C-alpha cells in the first residue's frame, strides 16, 4: 500500500517502543534515555528534511579507508603498537567481506611482517620482537587463512604452535592468554580456532575444557569470563564457538541461552546490547547475532522440528537498519554508535553483522534479505571463525594433507 | 623521577646516563603493513625498551623506563612482563609497587594488564586488606566495570571474605536497582554461602524481588533474577506463582510478565498438568500476542515457541498417522 512504510524504524507503532522508565529514575535509564533521543534523531531526519529514505552501503568511502589503513596509520593508533596482527584481520575480513580482491604483493607484505611476528618457541605476538599471546596468535592464523596461498599456509610453525598450546593448558581445562597471564573463555575459543584450522589436535588436547567453558554459563542463560561473572555477549560467543568446534554444544543448557541473546536486541534501536541493561553497540551485531546461526546449527543436529527454515531467530531488518542508519561514518569506516568515532575494530565487526543479518542458510534452504539498495549485499561470513566459508574449507583441507604433529 | 608529562621531561636520547646504551629501532621489514607513524616521544621510549630487553638488563634504570613505556601503551604485556622480572630480581618494595598500581588503574579502568598485575601483586603479598576498599573506589565511578566486578569476586573467594558482601550489594540495589553487576554479585555471594535449597532464603528472596517489580514493573533484571533463582527446580513446582502474577496484569503489566507467564505454561506442560489443552492454548494467545503486538522486535523467537509447543503439548502429537 502506498501509506505503508517499508522501513521497521521509521513506522508509528515504533514510537510504542521508547523507554518506559516507571517514573524511577536510575543511571541506569538517565544513559539509555539519552542514546534513544539521539537515535530517534536519526530515524526521523528524513521527515524532517522532506526526503525518501535510502538506506546505502557506502562502499566507495569503506574501501579507501581501509586500502590505507593496511599501509599505514596516525599516531591515534599507538595504543594498538601490540595488537597488530589484530589490525591485520580486522581489514583483510572487511575487504573481503566488501569483495574486495588483495593485491597479491600485498598478500607477500602481510606474511612476512607476520613471520617477524612470529616467535621462535611458538604463537605469534603483538608486533616484532613482543612476546606471542593467543589473541595476536587467533588473528595471525585468521589473516593468512584469508590470504590463503600456499605462502600464507607455511608461515605458521606447526609443531612450535602445538608446543605453545600445551604450555598454556591449564589442570582445570582452562588455557593461559600468555605465560604469566590471565585466564578467561577468550583463551580457549583462540586456541580451538587454530587448533582446528591448522590441524593439530592431539587426543588430549582439550581434556575438561568443554567442561570448564559449561561452568562460565549462569543463572541468566549467558555465559560469564569466568566462573561466577555476569553473562556477557563477547565471551558468550567465545563460550559457543570454542563447543561447536569441539562438538560439545550439548554441555550447555541451550535452551536458556537461546533466550538470553534474543533478549539482547533493543526494541527501539533495533542493535544488539552486550548485556543486560546496558547500551547499544554495533560491534555486538557480530558477537551477539553471530550467536544465532551457531544455535540453529545445534538445534537442528539435535533434530529439533521447530526450526524456521527462512530466516534466523532475530529480527534481521531491523538490525541491518540499525547498521545503515546508524552505524555508518560519511568519509568510511564504521562506529559502535552516533555520536562516536571511527575505528578498524567496528568497521571489521559491523560488516560482520550485516552480512549475517543479509544471509540465512540451513544445509539445502538458502534465503536472502537486502535491505536499502540491491548492492549492499555483502559476501558471507563462517559463524565459528569469522572469515570466508570458503577460505575455512581450503585451509581445513590443505592442513589435512599433513599429519598432526607427533604422528 | 620525571614524569612523562612533566613540561621538563627529556627525550631518552638526549639523557646523559643513557649514554652507554645503543638504541635498538622496530624490524617491521623492508615494505610495512599496518605501519603506525609513531610520535617522538613513542619511538624513542620503544626504542631504549628494546634495547634493555634484548640484553636482558635488570637495572634501576631499566625499572623506571618501564614506568613510561606502560604509560604510553598499557596494553603492551611485553613491558609488563619485564617489569615483573625487575620487581623480583631487583627486589622492589611491593607496597610502593601497589601505590603505583592503584593510581594507573584510576586512570585507565577498562585495561585488562592493570588488573592482573594488581592480582599478582596480591598473591605475591598474600594481602588483601586493602583491596574492598579499592574496588568501591573504582565501582563508585564506573557501577558496572567488568574487571572489578571480576577482581573483587576473586579476592572474596580466594580469600573468604563474604560476610560485609550482601551488605554491599544491598546498598548499591538502593543506589540503581537496574545494575545487573549487583543483581550477579548478589547471586554469586547467597550460591556461595547459604544456598537457595534453603527454604527461608529462597523465601526471603523472592519476596524482595517481586517487591522490585512492583516498584520498577519494566525493569528486566529484577524479572531475569526471579526465573533464574526458580527454574532449575522448575517453574511448575511453584504453584502459587502463576496466580501471584496475573494480579499484577491489571496494573503492572510488561512484556516481561507476558513472557513469564508462557515459562510457567511451558514448565507446567513438560510436568504434566491437569487440563492440558486448556493451558497449551492460554500459552499460544500470548506467544501470538508478544509476535503481533507486545514484542515484535522479538517475533522470530516467539513464533519458534509456539511451534515447540504445538509440536509436543497438542492432543495429536502422540496419535499414530493412521488414527
Ligand atoms: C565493549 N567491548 C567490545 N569489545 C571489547 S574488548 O574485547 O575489550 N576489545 C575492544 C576494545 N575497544 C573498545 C570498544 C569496542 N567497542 C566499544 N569500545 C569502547 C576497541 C578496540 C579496538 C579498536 C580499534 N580499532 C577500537 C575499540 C577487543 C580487543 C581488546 C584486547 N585484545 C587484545 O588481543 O589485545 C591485547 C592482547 C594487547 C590485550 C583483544 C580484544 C570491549
Ligand atoms: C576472541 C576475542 C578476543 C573476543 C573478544 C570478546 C569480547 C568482545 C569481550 C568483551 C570483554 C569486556 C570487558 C566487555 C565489556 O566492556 P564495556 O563495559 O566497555 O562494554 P559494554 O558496556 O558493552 O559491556
Ligand atoms: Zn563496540
Amino acid at each position: 500500500p502506498v501509506w505503508s512504510e517499508p522501513l521497521y524504524s521509521l513506522r508509528p507503532e515504533h514510537a510504542r517502543e521508547r523507554l518506559q522508565d516507571d517514573s524511577v529514575e536510575t543511571v541506569t535509564s538517565i544513559e539509555q534515555a539519552k542514546v534513544e533521543e539521539k537515535i530517534q534523531e536519526v530515524f526521523s531526519s528524513y521527515k524532517f528534511n522532506h526526503l525518501v529514505p535510502r538506506l546505502v552501503l557506502q562502499r566507495e568511502k569503506h574501501f579507501h579507508y581501509l586500502k590505507r589503513g593496511l599501509r599505514q596509520l596516525t599516531d591515534a593508533y599507538e595504543c594498538l603498537d601490540a595488537s597488530r596482527p589484530w589490525l591485520c584481520y580486522w581489514i583483510l575480513h572487511s575487504l573481503e567481506l566488501l569483495d574486495e580482491p588483495i593485491p597479491q604483493i600485498v598478500a607477500t607484505d602481510v606474511c612476512q611482517f607476520l613471520e617477524l611476528c612470529q616467535s621462535p618457541d611458538g604463537g605469534f605476538g603483538g608486533g616484532p620482537g613482543q612476546y606471542p599471546h593467543l589473541a595476536p596468535t587467533y588473528a595471525a592464523v585468521n589473516a593468512l587463512c584469508i590470504i590463503g596461498t600456499e605462502e600464507a599456509y607455511n608461515v605458521i610453525n606447526r609443531e612450535k604452535l602445538l608446543q605453545y598450546l600445551y604450555s598454556l593448558k591449564q589442570p582445570d581445562g582452562s588455557f593461559l592468554m600468555h605465560v604469566g597471564g590471565e585466564v578467561d573463555v577468550r583463551s580457549a575459543y583462540c586456541a580451538a580456532s587454530v587448533a582446528s584450522l591448522t590441524n593439530i589436535i592431539t587426543p588430549d588436547l582439550f581434556e575438561g575444557t568443554a567442561e570448564w567453558i559449561a561452568r562460565c554459563q549462569n543463572w541468566e542463560g549467558g555465559i560469564g569470563g569466568v566462573p561466577g561473572m555476569e553473562a556477557h555477549g563477547g565471551y558468550t560467543f567465545c563460550g559457543l564457538a570454542a563447543l561447536v568446534i569441539l562438538k560439545k554444544e550439548r554441555s550447555l543448557n541451550l535452551k536458556s541461552l537461546l533466550q538470553w541473546v534474543t533478549s539482547r536486541q533493543m526494541r527501539f534501536e533495533g542493535g544488539f546490547q552486550g548485556r543486560c541493561n546496558k547500551l547499544v553497540d554495533g560491534c555486538y551485531s557480530f558477537w551477539q547475532a553471530g550467536l544465532l546461526p551457531l544455535l540453529h546449527r545445534a538445534l537442528h543436529a539435535q533434530g529439533d522440528p521447530a526450526l524456521s527454515m527462512s530466516h534466523w531467530m532475530f529480527h534481521q531488518q531491523a538490525l541491518q537498519e540499525y547498521i545503515l542508519m546508524c552505524c555508518q561514518c560519511p568519509a568510511g569506516g564504521l562506529l559502535d554508535k552516533p555520536g562516536k568515532s571511527r575505528d578498524f575494530y567496528h568497521t571489521c565487526y559491523c560488516l560482520s553483522g550485516l552480512s549475517i543479518a543479509q544471509h540465512f542458510g540451513s544445509g539445502a534452504m538458502l534465503h536472502d534479505v537486502v535491505m536499502g539498495v540491491p548492492e549492499n549485499v555483502l559476501q558471507p561470513t563462517h559463524p565459528v571463525y569469522n572469515i570466508g566459508p570458503d577460505k575455512v574449507i581450503q585451509a581445513t583441507t590443505h592442513f589435512l594433507q599433513k599429519p598432526v604433529p607427533g604422528f | 623521577f620525571l614524569s612523562l608529562d612533566s613540561p621538563t621531561y627529556v627525550l631518552y636520547r638526549d639523557r646523559a646516563e643513557w649514554a652507554d646504551i645503543d638504541p635498538v629501532p622496530q624490524n617491521d621489514g623492508p615494505s610495512p603493513v599496518v605501519q603506525i607513524i609513531y610520535s617522538e616521544k613513542f619511538r624513542d621510549v620503544y626504542d631504549y625498551f628494546r634495547a634493555v630487553l634484548q640484553r636482558d638488563e635488570r637495572s634501576e634504570r631499566a625499572f623506571k623506563l618501564t614506568r613510561d613505556a606502560i604509560e604510553l601503551n598499557a596494553a603492551n604485556y611485553t613491558v609488563w612482563h619485564f617489569r615483573r622480572v625487575l620487581l623480583r630480581s631487583l627486589q622492589k618494595d611491593l607496597q610502593e609497587e601497589m601505590n603505583y598500581i592503584i593510581a594507573i588503574i584510576e586512570e585507565q579502568p577498562k585495561n585488562y594488564q592493570v588488573w592482573h598485575h594488581r592480582r599478582v601483586l596480591v598473591e605475591w603479598l598474600k594481602d588483601p586488606s586493602q583491596e574492598l576498599e579499592f574496588i568501591a573506589d573504582i565501582l563508585n565511578q564506573d557501577a558496572k566495570n567488568y574487571h572489578a566486578w571480576q577482581h573483587r569476586q576473586w579476592v572474596i573467594q580466594e580469600f573468604r571474605l563474604w560476610d560485609n558482601e550482601l551488605q554491599y550489594v544491598d546498598q548499591l540495589l538502593k543506589e540503581d536497582v537496574r545494575n545487573n553487576s549487583v543483581w550477579n554479585q548478589r547471586h554469586f555471594v547467597i550460591s556461595n554461602t547459604t544456598g537457595y535449597s534453603d527454604r527461608a532464603v529462597l523465601e526471603r528472596e523472592v519476596q524482595y524481588t517481586l517487591e522490585m517489580i512492583k516498584l520498577v514493573p519494566h525493569n528486566e533484571s529484577a524479572w531475569n533474577y526471579l526465573k533464574g533463582i526458580l527454574q532449575d527446580r522448575g517453574l511448575s513446582r511453584y504453584p502459587n506463582l502463576l496466580n501471584q502474577l496475573l494480579d499484577l496484569q491489571p496494573s503492572h503489566s510488561s512484556p516481561y510478565l507476558i513472557a513469564f507467564l508462557v515459562d510457567i505454561y511451558e514448565d507446567m506442560l513438560e510436568n504434566q498438568c491437569d487440563n492440558k489443552e486448556d493451558i497449551l492454548n492460554k500459552a499460544l494467545e500470548l506467544c501470538e500476542i508478544l509476535a503481533k503486538e507486545k514484542d515484535t522486535i522479538r517475533k522470530e523467537y516467539w513464533r519458534y515457541i509456539g511451534r515447540s509447543l504445538q509440536s509436543k503439548h497438542s492432543r495429536e502429537s502422540d496419535i499414530p498417522a493412521s488414527v
